């Protein structure tokens, strides 16, 4: 039900469609199956270069949902391109605090090579000291009953952000903002009545999940600076753009 | 540019 939609008979149509988008299980195929592949027969490997890959191919899958949705398809690239590399560190973490929420992804897993990664980074961008923080959210969304409607409608609500610089046709952008708030809201108040102030609850965090996407940004453009990692990766191009 | 192919199809 979490990792579901609560009164599937109660539910916009809307969000249905939302949810249609999202395949959580080639999310986690893909994730292991990289790292399989970049693992095995392999003595080594840089652990911290090998989240960038995962965290590159992330974004590759988010550009794809991002380009299919409903949305977008109204939208021009230049306006595309701005939006998502606005928030695409703010998906991350809530992707993130999906899976580790709706999912029961853990906190690491052996290699097959002896050699542990840390999955738990993936969400933290590469800074363990937010972990804190990435806890005190993923508690606030569960007391709130974070669930699988929730998380789309977020999602979106995080991408299709009016307020962003440069962006010329904007109207759109508003529209669409703007009913998935309102279908949010219709959500909780039909779905979960019980949770008082959910809508605030959800919308009061997304505040809070970018100020973390901050951190972890910079620390990545800072990791790229060192030499730490390939330059030529979509996820460089991405945490170039602000510069 | 990457960004742009991918979104420019």
């Amino acid at each position: 039900g979490s990792h579901m939609l609560e009164d599937p008979l109660r539910v916009s149509p809307m969000i249905r469609e939302f949810v249609q988008s999202i395949d959580d299980r080639e999310w986690q195929t893909q994730l292991f199956a990289l790292l399989q592949k970049q693992t095995y027969n392999q003595v080594e490997v840089d652990l911290f270069e090998l989240m960038c890959k995962v965290l590159d191919q992330n974004l590759f899958s988010q550009v794809d949902w991002a380009r299919n949705t409903v949305f977008f398809k109204d939208l021009k690239v230049d306006d595309q391109m701005k939006l998502l590399q606005h928030s695409w560190s703010d998906m991350l973490v809530l992707d993130h605090l999906h899976h580790r929420i709706h999912n029961g992804l853990p906190d690491e897993t052996q290699l097959n090579n002896g050699q542990v990664f840390n999955l738990m980074s993936l969400g933290l961008l590469g800074v363990p000291q937010l972990g804190d923080y990435f806890n005190e959210l993923q508690n606030k969304l569960q007391d709130l009953k974070f669930d699988m409607g929730d998380y789309v409608c977020m999602k979106f609500l995080i991408l299709l952000n009016p307020s962003v610089r440069g962006i010329v046709n904007r109207k759109t952008v508003s529209e669409g903002h703007d009913n998935v708030q309102a279908a949010l809201l219709d959500y909780t108040l039909t779905c979960y009545p019980s949770v008082n102030d959910k809508f605030r609850g959800l919308v009061n965090i997304l505040p809070e999940i970018h100020a973390m996407a901050v951190r972890g940004e910079d620390h990545l453009y800072t990791k790229h600076c060192a030499g730490s990692a390939p330059t030529q990766t979509l996820l460089m191009e991405m945490l170039h753009a602000k510069r | 540019s990457t960004l742009r192919a991918l979104l420019t199809n």
